[PDB]
């Protein structure tokens, strides 16, 4: 998933609290 | 689980809720039906 223009580019990786190691970063619920 | 499906997260959590929940209450109880129609 992503954000816009200005609102630049930066992901989000969708996991169910699934870790961020399979992939700032910032793990999230 | 190997299916493809998914569920996501609700965007208030339950903590959130109870907030709510909890100033929709003390406006109630300290300020009666003003807090609907202007300032408490
Ligand atoms: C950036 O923000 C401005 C605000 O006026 C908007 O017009 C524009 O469409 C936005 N995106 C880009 C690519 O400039
Ligand atoms: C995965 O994330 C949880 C918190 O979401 C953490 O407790 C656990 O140690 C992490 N495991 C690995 C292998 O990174």
């Amino acid at each position: 998933i992503t954000p816009g223009t200005n609102t630049s580019n930066q992901v989000a990786v969708l996991y169910q609290g699934v870790n961020c190691t399979e992939v700032n970063v910032f793990q999230t619920r | 689980k190997f299916n493809g499906l998914t569920v996501l997260p609700p965007l208030l959590t339950d903590e959130m809720i109870a907030q709510y929940t909890s100033a929709l209450l003390a406006g109630t109880i300290t300020s009666g039906w003003t807090f609907g129609a202007g300032a408490a």
